[PDB]
């Protein structure tokens, strides 16, 4: 099936997705540490595919870019 | 059967630096005395330092704010050295609005009763638009030493600031020949000292000696 | 077969620790063993410390 991005994942804290948005992607500004989940996304084995942040690469959220082929409706982020 | 230094001058240079003489001292106790005082003084006295920034409309340091010159991360790095003394409590919250074209200082942070800016005229930024306009919220604490932000363990927008604490900058000391009564075998130590303005010498001094006392406490009944 | 791509620009400082290159433009290159404490540090009649 298609891959989803979203604020759905399984298996995880409430807590751990503050960071996140509606749309499942870390807001703009936000202090993240290694572990810490950028981007959500689930594979519809649905499997934790989330963009995290690599160990040990603490550091801010300055920008998010969005690209999205034709034909598919853009999230609420983007 | 030995002599105890006296705290005899104050020669007050500048608003930030000091010298301070102690009198009279016997043979050797002058420069060990001097030593454990630099040592004390650069490494552990208090001070009220910016920790915490709070600017509306800012998310992040890595960004810009129309109609201001500096950059948010130099806007920060302003704060770092901005010297304040506070009376009465450990945290305080400092409220600074600013509008129209012009430099915005030390200055314009609103008064606190309980706050002294000792360096009113520190630069903090530079507003460049007659319509732009500034509003931060600046957190400043007591404490000692050296605490970077990112060993200090928050909504998105407040920026932490690595905090200096020590007012103490620059520490020397100087033995030179003292005049007695009777005695010639006497020195005095001159220590001058550059502060930020935010502590007295005499307070900086007799805290310095208080810390050496306390940690001496140990060796005068070992066990 | 993208569907869509999620950029994320992180920022982060490194500060200067033991285990970092420097040089000069001599060829004076090194690497950082300790961070001395400032009373530690050589100090000139002055008491300015290198």
């Amino acid at each position: 099936g298609p891959e989803e991005i979203t604020a759905d994942i399984p298996n995880v804290g409430e807590a751990a997705l503050s960071k996140l948005d509606e749309s499942g992607i870390v807001y703009i500004g936000a202090e993240v540490t290694g572990g810490d989940i950028l981007v959500g996304k689930v594979t519809p084995k649905v499997k934790d595919s989330s963009l995290r942040v690599p160990n040990g690469v603490s550091g801010t959220v300055i920008d998010v870019q969005v690209f999205t082929r034709d034909g598919v409706e853009k999230d609420k982020r983007a | 059967e030995f002599l105890k230094p006296r705290l005899v001058d104050i020669e007050q240079v500048s608003s930030t630096h000091a010298k301070v003489t102690l009198e009279p001292l016997e043979r050797g106790f002058g420069h060990t005395l001097g030593n454990a005082l630099r040592r004390i003084l650069l490494s552990s006295m208090p001070g009220c330092a910016v920790t915490e920034v709070e600017i509306d409309g800012v998310l992040h340091e890595y960004s810009t704010k129309e109609g201001v010159q500096e950059d948010i991360l130099e806007i920060l790095l302003n704060l770092k050295g901005l010297a304040v003394r506070v009376q009465g409590k450990d945290e305080v919250i400092l409220t600074l609005n600013k509008s129209g074209i012009g430099p915005v200082t030390a200055a314009d942070i609103t008064h606190d009763g309980d706050v002294e800016i000792v360096k009113p005229q520190h630069v903090i930024c530079h507003l460049t638009d007659e319509n732009a306009s500034i509003s931060m919220r600046i957190k400043v604490q007591r404490g000692r030493g050296y605490v970077p932000a990112s060993t200090r363990i928050r909504p998105i927008g407040r920026l932490l600031v690595d905090a200096c604490y020590s007012p103490v900058e620059r520490i020397a000391y100087n033995v030179e020949a003292a005049r007695v009564e009777q005695r010639t075998d006497l020195d005095k130590l001159v220590i001058e000292m550059e502060t930020n303005g935010t502590i007295d010498p005499e307070e900086a001094i007799r805290r310095a000696a208080t810390i050496l006392a306390e940690q001496l406490e140990a060796f005068v009944d070992l066990r | 077969g993208v569907l869509k791509i999620v950029k994320v620009y992180l920022a982060v400082k490194r500060r200067i620790q033991p285990g970092d290159k420097m040089a000069g433009r001599h060829g004076n290159k090194g690497v950082i063993s300790k961070i001395n404490p400032i009373e530690d540090m050589p100090y000139d009649e002055n008491g300015t410390p290198v």
